[PDB]
């Protein structure tokens, strides 16, 4: 609930949104990546968009963002207990790979995180 | 016993839960079976 | 209600017997349907609950169908505990 | 209430819900919303009734829409008027003189009959009137429906009528003037076992077997005596040759090689060693002759996967033959192992086809497996058949799809099971079970040929695998003549190029002979396609008539599935008093008699079977030393010409007497036949009296442990 | 003293091979290691 209300808030005032600095040798801000927005933006150069389950929307919902350390490589690390997972498949299910390689995930197990929904930003437009 | 597999096509129908109870006496059926083999007789 | 062709009059043919076997099927909703819950569950529609007893007595779940036609059933499934050691008398009805 | 949903493990539960007066209400096109009431009703996280439910789902299914306009006087019409149930009991009694009914209409029939009994299930104050109705007309004609739908009819037709009735078992919410539907049950189910060895199918007579075992619990006397008598028929029928005992004894072959027919094959992916119990869920696919197996060709493979095998009309008619055959066993090698190993093959049958059953092994490193068919595309017609997530602890057995779905594409979906490790495994393919013609009207469920020059090849594929067959009989049987017969008794031959010739002849000859028998039955099912019908009970067959005109094979089936339900009926007393009727019939020389007629000639697992019967029966009789002696004087003498299996059946007899070693009389008696069999030293026969000494030294044993 | 036909029919009912495998070891000096290794 806090981690929403503070996406919100920082929604509602363009004065406190950082550029999105995706790019190698450059760590991204965690606290700013709660938003699930920013997770699914930051796959802009996804150079597997036609893959059939490794697609921006389905994956970034795991709680997934783009921290690439060259351009054309699908490195995607999780925002919360930062798995590091390489060499994606077209047959990668999001969820089932967060469950296999970090079953300590909170998302795994459902319970509350910081994360922030989509649908919660969408309403607080 | 069995394992716990039941056709998922059928969900659709009205008779998962008559398949369902079918094969509970079933696994009852096998464990009484194993159960009057393994039992001696007082 | 008189004056319609019944379907039970008729001898046994094969013809009227295969459609009326072919009526009876049933197919699945598409798009999605509306329905809301109270706010102790979070999230073919699922949801899991959280441990409220502000509302355990009685749970009231709403639906509204995308579009008035023909019901023809209604599929409830349901997950339980798994330290349950004996059978619950909980009804649903709708 | 949550007791009419709850699954096998009782974690979790589905509803379907519907009623006739949903669509009642329906009729005005008034209503579009509707709400659910969750209530708990009463008479660490203590949850209570609402709270006890973790996860919840909600779908809602339409009806199909049809071309038949105005349907909601016509959906109304058997809810008001109720004279089509009874019209309908009368396409059931075949007393129409209409014509002859097909099993297809009774199919239909009885389809329409089941959903009316559903949505007759749950009646909301709403008029019952045609359900009491539809529900007398089934009770008064119940005999004839039950002898019509299973004992003439196939698999199919009796399977969905027993769906019928144990539906009807299961909305059992009768009025007080109104009996429950068990003992009516219970007495139809034993006016007809009669006519049980004049039967068709294995599946069809397990389902009843089934229905018996589960209703016999409200009436015990009627059915036990019944049963009893026909154990004594059949096992006085089943001791009249010399040739299969032979083949008993000298290599343990049980199954008749000469008998052309069988009854049911039973596999599973799960002789006997006597020992552990000094194989329950084997009868989990049954009835596998009325349809036979397919050919695998793999398409589509995942990354790290692969498909390897375990280690001119006579043209046409072996063609047809090699189309029908069972394909050596292959399997599934992973190169790398994870925890949760995604993998994906296709498997493709050449053509549309009927899929009926389907088997697994059981495969200890693997979490999940799933299973979806297709015919045309993915996305057109793939439907899900059953996603299982215990393949470690039990084999996948799906059995008897009904209604049996056509596909041509099988997709293998497989997730390792968690915290594996990297050691190489075998998934093998099982065993695909369908039906190679595909029926007109199972064909408009989702270049065919017609159905008389089908069944003229395979009439001729029955004749030529005959001779085949009777070839085959005949080399076994010249082959069997040249055995060295010495006049050693029988302990220099459970002390070679002959055993192994006669092992494979014996192997071809069950190969073939198990060929013709399902070919039989396909060229049985096309004929009753045709339009004609399977043996008729007649009303004036005697029982024992048609007892004596039963096959051997058949006979032994059936004698294991009822002594199968035997033993659970002697487990159902929950240890306590067994009733006194059979135990009253079971006397000493009956029991003696059943000993000898199904114990010296049947098969190790209905003896062990039937010896284990004994023991949870007559276990504390005081004649049972008495009979051991008795058996072992008249078995094992050296002027016995019987030939037995001498060291099985004392194996068997040896465990027999460790289980009734807990009765006083066993040892004294035996003991006392040792003092009789020694009284000349206060002929000798030094292999009897070998053998008895070694007998009471296990039991002795025994005792000692 | 030749085998008769009950050792046969008993000996599976239940070529000079190895038997330390089968047994135990000790000895009667406390070691600094025990000798089982040599079974
Ligand atoms: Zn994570």
């Amino acid at each position: 609930v806090a981690s929403s209300v503070m996406d919100r808030l920082s929604y509602l005032l363009p004065s406190a949104r950082p550029e999105l600095g995706v790019g190698p040798g450059r760590s991204v801000d965690r606290s700013l990546m709660y938003s699930e927005a920013n997770r699914r933006e930051t796959f802009t150069s996804w150079p597997h968009v036609g893959y059939r389950w490794a697609q921006p929307d389905p994956m970034a919902q795991a709680g997934f963002y783009h921290q690439p350390a060259s351009s054309g490589d699908d490195r995607a690390m999780c925002f919360t207990c930062s798995v590091c997972l390489v060499c994606w498949e077209p047959t990668d299910e999001p969820w089932s790979e967060h469950e296999r390689h970090s079953p300590n995930c909170p998302f795994v197990k459902g319970e509350h995180t910081q994360n922030v929904p989509l649908s919660v930003t969408l309403a607080t437009s | 016993s069995v394992s716990q597999a039941l056709d998922a096509r059928l969900e659709v129908g009205l008779e998962q839960q008559a398949e369902l109870m079918l094969k509970m006496m079933s696994t009852l059926e096998a464990d009484s079976i194993l159960q009057a083999l393994t039992n001696t007789s007082p | 209600i008189s004056g319609v062709d019944l379907l039970v009059d008729q001898p046994f043919t094969l013809e009227i017997l295969t459609s009326l076997v072919e009526l009876t099927r049933f197919e699945t909703l598409t798009p999605r349907f509306s329905a809301t819950v109270p706010p102790c569950w979070v999230e073919t529609r699922t949801w899991k609950l959280q441990t409220d007893s502000n509302s355990w007595d009685e749970h009231v779940f709403e639906l509204v169908l995308p579009k008035a036609c023909m019901v023809g059933h209604v599929d409830f499934k349901f997950v339980l505990n798994s330290n349950i050691t004996n059978i619950p008398q909980i009804q649903v009805t709708l | 209430w949550l007791a009419s949903g709850l699954d096998l493990s009782g974690h979790a539960g589905m509803l379907t819900l519907t009623s006739p007066k949903l669509v009642k209400g329906m009729a005005g096109g008034k209503y579009r919303s509707f709400l659910i009431h969750v209530k708990a009703v009463n008479e660490s996280e203590n949850l209570r009734g609402c709270d006890l439910l973790q996860e919840v789902s909600v779908t809602i299914r339409r009806f199909k829409k049809t071309s038949i306009s105005k349907e909601r006087v016509q959906r109304c019409a058997m809810l008001q008027f109720s004279e089509f149930h009874e019209k309908l009991v009368n396409t059931l009694c075949r007393k129409t003189d209409d014509g002859q009914i097909t099993e297809h209409a009774q199919s239909l029939v009885l389809d329409t009959l089941c959903w009316l009994a559903g949505v007759h299930s749950n009646g909301p104050g709403s008029s019952k009137e045609g359900n009491e109705n539809l529900l007398s007309k089934t009770r008064k004609f119940l005999s004839d429906i039950v002898r019509v739908c299973f004992f003439e009819a196939g698999r199919s037709i009796a399977h969905k009528c027993a769906r019928f009735l144990a539906l009807c078992i299961s909305n059992g919410k009768c009025d007080p003037c109104q009996p429950a539907f068990g003992p009516v049950l219970l007495k139809a189910l034993l006016d007809n076992m009669s006519f049980l060895p004049a039967a068709t199918t294995g599946g069809s007579v397990y389902w009843y077997f089934v229905l018996l075992n589960y209703v016999k619990d409200e009436d015990l006397a009627g059915c036990s005596t019944a049963c009893a008598s026909l154990l004594t028929a059949v096992s006085r029928q089943l001791q009249d040759t010399p040739m299969e005992a032979l083949l008993q004894t000298r290599y343990g072959l049980y199954s008749s090689p000469f008998d052309p027919v069988l009854f049911d094959l039973e596999m599973s992916g799960s002789e006997i060693d006597l020992s552990d119990v000094l194989e329950g869920s084997f009868t989990s696919l049954t009835g596998l002759l009325e349809v036979e197996p397919l050919h695998f060709t793999c398409v589509s493979t995942s990354d790290g996967t692969r498909i390897e095998r375990d280690d001119g009309l006579a043209l046409a008619i072996s063609h047809a033959s090699h189309f029908l055959q069972p394909p050596p066993h292959q399997s599934i090698i992973i190169e790398r192992m994870h925890s949760g190993a995604r993998r994906f093959v296709t498997l493709d049958f050449g053509r549309p086809i009927l899929l009926t059953d389907v088997l697994i092994p059981t495969c200890g490193d693997l979490a999940s497996l799933s299973i979806d068919i297709w015919t045309l595309g993915e996305e057109v017609d793939g439907r899900r058949l059953v996603v299982a997530t215990d393949i470690s602890t039990h084999s996948l057995i799906l059995h008897d799809l009904i209604p049996p779905p056509v596909c041509r594409f099988m997709k293998i979906t497989v997730i390792g099971r968690y915290g594996s490790t990297n050691a190489r495994a075998k998934i093998p393919l099982g065993f695909y079970y369908g039906h190679t013609y595909i029926l007109p009207w199972e064909s408009e469920l989702k270049n065919q040929p017609e159905i008389d020059q089908h069944l003229a090849m395979m009439v001729a594929l029955q004749e030529d695998i005959q001779c085949r067959y009777n070839l085959a009989c005949h080399r076994l049987e010249t082959l069997l003549q040249s055995i060295d017969l010495p006049p050693l008794n029988s302990a220099n031959n459970a002390q070679v190029e002959e055993d192994s010739r006669v092992f494979s002849a014996y192997q071809d000859c069950i190969q073939l002979q198990l060929q013709l028998n399902l070919a039989h039955n396909a060229v049985q099912r096309l004929k009753v396609a045709l339009g004609a019908s399977r043996k008729m009970l007649s009303e004036t067959s005697n029982p024992e008539d048609l007892i004596q005109t039963s096959s051997t094979e058949q006979l032994r089936t059936i004698i294991r599935y009822l002594l199968d339900t035997l033993l659970s009926l002697l487990h159902a007393s929950n240890g306590h008093s067994v009733p006194a009727v059979l135990q009253s019939t079971f006397h000493a020389q009956a029991c003696e008699e059943l000993f000898k007629h199904l114990c010296i000639s049947g098969t190790p697992k209905i003896r062990l079977h039937t010896g284990l019967l004994l023991v949870q029966l007559c276990g504390g009789e005081r004649w049972w030393g008495q009979f051991l002696s008795n058996v072992l004087q008249e078995l094992y003498n050296s002027e016995q010409l019987l030939i037995f299996p001498q060291d099985r059946v004392f194996m068997l007899l040896s465990c027999i007497g460790q289980r009734s070693l807990s009765n006083s009389g066993v040892l004294e008696s035996l003991l006392n036949l040792l003092d009789n069999l020694l009284s000349p030293l206060q002929v000798l026969d030094i292999p009897m009296i070998s053998w008895v000494v070694m007998l009471v030294s296990r039991l002795l044993d025994y005792v000692a442990t | 003293t030749a085998r008769s036909m009950v050792s046969t029919i008993m000996k599976f009912l239940d070529g000079i091979h190895n038997f330390a495998p089968l047994g135990t070891i000790t000895s009667s000096s406390p070691t600094a290691q025990p000798a089982e290794v040599l079974l």
